[PDB]
RNA sequence: AGAACUGGCGAUGCGGGAUGAACCGAACGUAGAGUUAAGGUGCCGGAAUACACGCUCAUCAGACACCACAAAAGGUGUUAGUUCAUCUAGACAGCCGGACGGUGGCCAUGGAAGUCGGAAUCCGCUAAGGAGUGUGUAACAACUCACCGGCCGAAUGAACUA
RNA sequence: GCAGUCAAGCGUUCAUAGCGACAUUGCUUUUUGAUUCUUCGAUGUCGGCUCUUCCUAUCAUACCGAAGCAGAAUUCGGUAA
């Protein structure tokens, strides 16, 4: 919940004689450490099937490093989360190199905004839009223009001592 | 007069193949080049021959400087060394007061006692002789 | 007595005025929402009543 | 959502210089100058040739951008005041009591004096602004006219005579008594 | 329904380019309505004019580029206000017929199509001297 | 006011909640050194005017469990989002051209030709043009708009959610 | 006791100028109750008189916005103790 690392989680239901050899099932889990990924799986495991860990085991989990992280990405995001009176579901899109990047400032985003505490929220589908112009949210249309240039007014370089002997300019 | 007079602030841009210097951490005082802009707050930088990796960096713990050479967005890092020293950005750079100044800095800071008391000498050595200049007109 | 036209000119400014039925201000004929703050903007209009 | 670029044009007619230094604005035409100070907003100009100048946030949010278009008015009302120039007709609506509209001054000031108002013994007195010039129509019956280089301060001007007219504790439908705007045109390019 | 029409124009437009052989883009600019109502009674004979909005006809044009293919070379011309005179009567004759009548203070042609070629409608008004003084200088040349 | 299980106060100081029996942390011989809890680190005050992404401007902002209250209902403030519809077969907005024929359609009457008004709303030629949106005329005129298109080039409208 | 939200109706016509039913959200602590924490090694109570200060849910006065405001008169509302 934090720095986020990204988890495939594999599990299955437990073998039983007359059933030796359970179906195995996948998810792609973010969470900061293995114990919240392994305890994620199980939580959505129950909500899908009719499993708890206590008649389960978990049987893979392995991290998924980013494949290009240094190529910049726009991100299709799908996401459903508890607002205090509805639950709802939510498209949003974000530009970043990782999807672990991306992910993060979507919690941070969700509780900016919506308000949204982690525990609220279930990240539906996470993904690279191919081709720009599939991009919809405006703002990272907005940064996929030709020779993209910006400036950065208002320069304010932070002090190391506390009085100054000259009066500051912000001017970058 | 009689034209339409426009001072318009010059701003060092955020823009591929603006280069940079960076503020805080392990790549600290090197140089790279903006690679690619990931928003508002964010850009992709990669410095090669000053052996900073190709990385995301918040925009805030860089400063730009006033260079910029010709470079295709989102170039992987061999390219970059490839333009980078074509453009002798190193060059130019050394030659800036900016530069320069640092280099002066880091210079003083490595002075032996001995060293510190051979200036002061030769400051004194030299004021005696500035002094007079400044009373024969 | 008083044209017409000017009786009309007049009027543009006295009598074709919407108003808040909160707070009652004289709002432009077209007005969506009040400008007052203390009715919180409300959409809340009426057309201001006409003379005889 | 903060948006990185935006801006707007400034044509600049033939015959005017616009000048700008920490955004404190100059423009100069046939009509003469007029000087703006536009320090209150967080805007940067450029010029491309001697038509055009832009108008540029960078980074704003809705309501930073939202400046931007007016700082283009503004200018815009500077250099066609300066050129075309600003012109508002009036009419004095009165039921009864004629109204009668004349200029004084005292310590060379120029008023506007405003008498029989409704039949009120009192006297008007709004202030002629500089740089607006006050005439009365020949044909146009009960008509005033207020003329000069800046709509703010020609439009406050005939404002200011409206307001002074305004019928007090009577039924302001019935009582229509007024000096009201009419028109609001140039001084050049036809009326 | 809005599709329908337009599909309706597609199809309409399509057994123009199949059934009339050669073809006049016209450029209406200005003229009023009262004028095309006149070329359509001028021309009822043989000639079809037909009036549309561009990116229906260029894009129309190039979802015929399977069959009738050299009709590709027809677009950079339907820019503008334009549209399509269809005939299969001799060049000339429908064309003086465009250009002279019905003119007042007329619709020109701009450019022409006859089986796969463009005529700058320059072309087309000859004078037959220079078709008679090229065959004339080159039996001096000869001789 | 009155019961259930448990933990407390009473009988108990210590650190935190400014304050305070009961909350949180933790229970106590006399002390040194270290580390922490709960809670804090602009200044009062020991401890980053630390780092990071957003959000918010209040002529009544807001600022931390127990706790020293606020509700229905509203807001074209501003943010993110949803559904429906339009749009690369070119919309939306903006500038620009066309706005035609039966035809002054029928009544009615000083006159009323699209526009006092009753009654119908048909056709032609169309890419399109109402038996007419308004201005206008004594009635025509003239102008306007719907309707179609020239340009432009990727968005637009409506209802909502918090 | 005081104030709202919805808008069926009153209001010749017209929900909302001025009112407002069925319902519904609230506020106040000059009503009356509920409670019984404080004070029974106690020190009266009501009303008035006199005098000061405070509240604002404003009766008057100042300036306004509304009207079923022609005028006069009134009525609703705002800034306002
Ligand atoms: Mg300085
Ligand atoms: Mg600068
Ligand atoms: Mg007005
Ligand atoms: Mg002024
Ligand atoms: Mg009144
Ligand atoms: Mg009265
Ligand atoms: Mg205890
Ligand atoms: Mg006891
Ligand atoms: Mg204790
Ligand atoms: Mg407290
Ligand atoms: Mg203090
Ligand atoms: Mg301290
Ligand atoms: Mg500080
Ligand atoms: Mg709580
Ligand atoms: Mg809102
Ligand atoms: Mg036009
Ligand atoms: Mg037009
Ligand atoms: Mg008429
Ligand atoms: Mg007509
Ligand atoms: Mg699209
Ligand atoms: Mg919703
Ligand atoms: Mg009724
Ligand atoms: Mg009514
Ligand atoms: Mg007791
Ligand atoms: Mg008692
Ligand atoms: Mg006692
Ligand atoms: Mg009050
Ligand atoms: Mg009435
Ligand atoms: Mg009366
Ligand atoms: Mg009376
Ligand atoms: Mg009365
Ligand atoms: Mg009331
Ligand atoms: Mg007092
Ligand atoms: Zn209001």
């Amino acid at each position: 919940m934090a720095h986020f690392k990204e988890y495939q989680v594999i599990g299955r239901r437990l073998p039983t004689e007359s059933v030796p050899e359970p179906k195995l099932f996948r998810m792609r889990i973010f969470a900061s450490n293995e114990v919240i990924a392994k305890s994620r799986y199980w939580y959505f495991l129950q909500k899908l099937h009719k499993v708890k860990k206590a008649s389960g085991e978990i049987v893979s989990i392995n991290q998924i490093n980013e494949a290009h992280p240094t190529k910049v990405k726009n991100f299709g995001v799908w996401v459903r989360y508890d607002s205090r009176s509805g639950t709802h579901n939510m498209y949003k899109e974000i530009r970043d190199v990782s999807r672990v990047a991306a992910v993060e400032t979507l919690y941070q985003d969700m509780a900016a905004r919506h308000r949204a505490r982690f525990r609220s929220i279930h990240i539906l589908k996470v993904a690279e839009i191919e081709k720009t112009a599939d991009v919809k949210r405006q703002y990272v249309k907005q940064f996929l223009t030709k020779d993209l240039k910006f400036p950065l007014p208002h320069r304010v370089q932070k002090s190391t001592k506390t009085f100054s002997y000259k009066r500051p300019s912000t001017f970058y | 007069s009689t034209d339409s007079i426009v001072k318009a602030s010059n701003w060092r841009l955020v823009e591929v193949g603006r280069v940079v210097l960076i503020k805080k951490g392990q790549s600290a005082g090197k140089l790279a080049a903006i690679v690619e802009i990931i928003d508002q707050k964010k850009v992709l930088i990669d410095g090669p021959k000053a052996g900073v990796p190709r990385q995301a960096i918040n925009l805030g713990q860089v400063v730009l400087t006033p260079l910029t050479f010709a470079l295709p967005r989102g170039a992987r890092t061999a390219t970059v060394s490839k333009k980078w020293a074509a453009a002798a950005v190193c060059e130019k750079w050394a030659a800036s007061s900016w530069a320069k100044k640092i280099a002066q800095r880091e210079r003083r800071a490595a002075l032996t006692d001995f060293e510190r008391f051979q200036v002061m000498v030769l400051r004194k050595q030299k004021r005696y002789t500035v002094k007079k200049a400044l009373a024969k007109a | 007595i008083i044209e017409p036209s000017l009786k009309a000119l007049a009027s543009k400014y006295n009598c074709d005025k919407s108003v808040c039925r909160k707070c009652y201000a004289r709002l432009p004929p077209r007005a969506t929402n009040c400008r007052k703050r203390k009715c919180g903007h409300t959409n809340q209009l009426r057309p201001k009543k006409k003379l005889k | 959502m903060k948006y990185i670029q935006t801006e707007q044009q400034i044509e600049v007619p033939e015959g005017v210089t616009v000048s700008i230094k920490s955004r404190i604005v100059k423009v100069v035409g046939p009509r003469g100058t007029l000087t703006k100070n536009l320090k209150h907003i967080d805007v940067t100009f450029t010029k491309v040739n001697n038509q055009l100048i832009k108008v540029a946030v960078h980074n704003g949010g809705r309501k930073h951008v939202a400046a931007l278009r007016t700082v283009k008015s503004l200018v815009d009302n500077m250099i066609t005041g300066v050129t075309k120039g600003y012109k508002y007709k009036m009419r004095y609506v009165y039921a009864h009591f004629p109204i009668n509209v004349n200029i004084v001054e005292k310590d060379g000031a120029k008023f506007i004096e405003v008498r029989n108002f409704l039949g009120d013994k009192k006297i008007r007195n709004v202030p002629v602004r500089d740089g607006v010039t006050i005439e009365f129509s020949t044909n146009v019956k009960d008509e005033i006219v207020l003329s000069g280089n800046s709509v703010e301060d020609v439009s406050q001007n005939a404002a200011d005579l409206q307001q002074i007219c305004r019928v007090r504790n009577k039924d302001i439908r019935k009582f229509l008594d007024g000096i009201y705007v009419s028109h609001k045109g140039f001084i050049t390019e036809d009326l | 329904g809005i599709r329908e029409k337009k599909a309706e124009y597609f199809a309409k437009l399509r057994e123009y380019l199949e059934e009339y052989k050669s073809l006049f883009v016209v450029g209406v600019d200005n003229v009023s309505s009262q004028q095309m109502h006149e070329v359509r009674k001028e021309l009822r004979g043989r000639a079809v004019v037909l009036m549309g909005k561009n990116t229906m006809v260029r894009r129309a044009i190039r979802g015929f580029l399977s069959d009738l293919p050299d009709f590709e070379k027809l677009l950079p011309f339907v820019k503008g206000n334009v549209g399509f005179v269809f005939t299969n009567e001799p060049l000339t004759e429908i064309k003086n017929v465009i250009v002279s009548n019905r003119v007042a203070a007329g619709l020109t042609v701009v450019q022409v199509y006859d089986n796969g070629q463009v005529f700058p409608s320059s072309i087309l008004d000859i004078t037959d001297e220079e078709l008679v003084s090229h065959f004339v200088s080159a039996v001096s040349t000869i001789a």
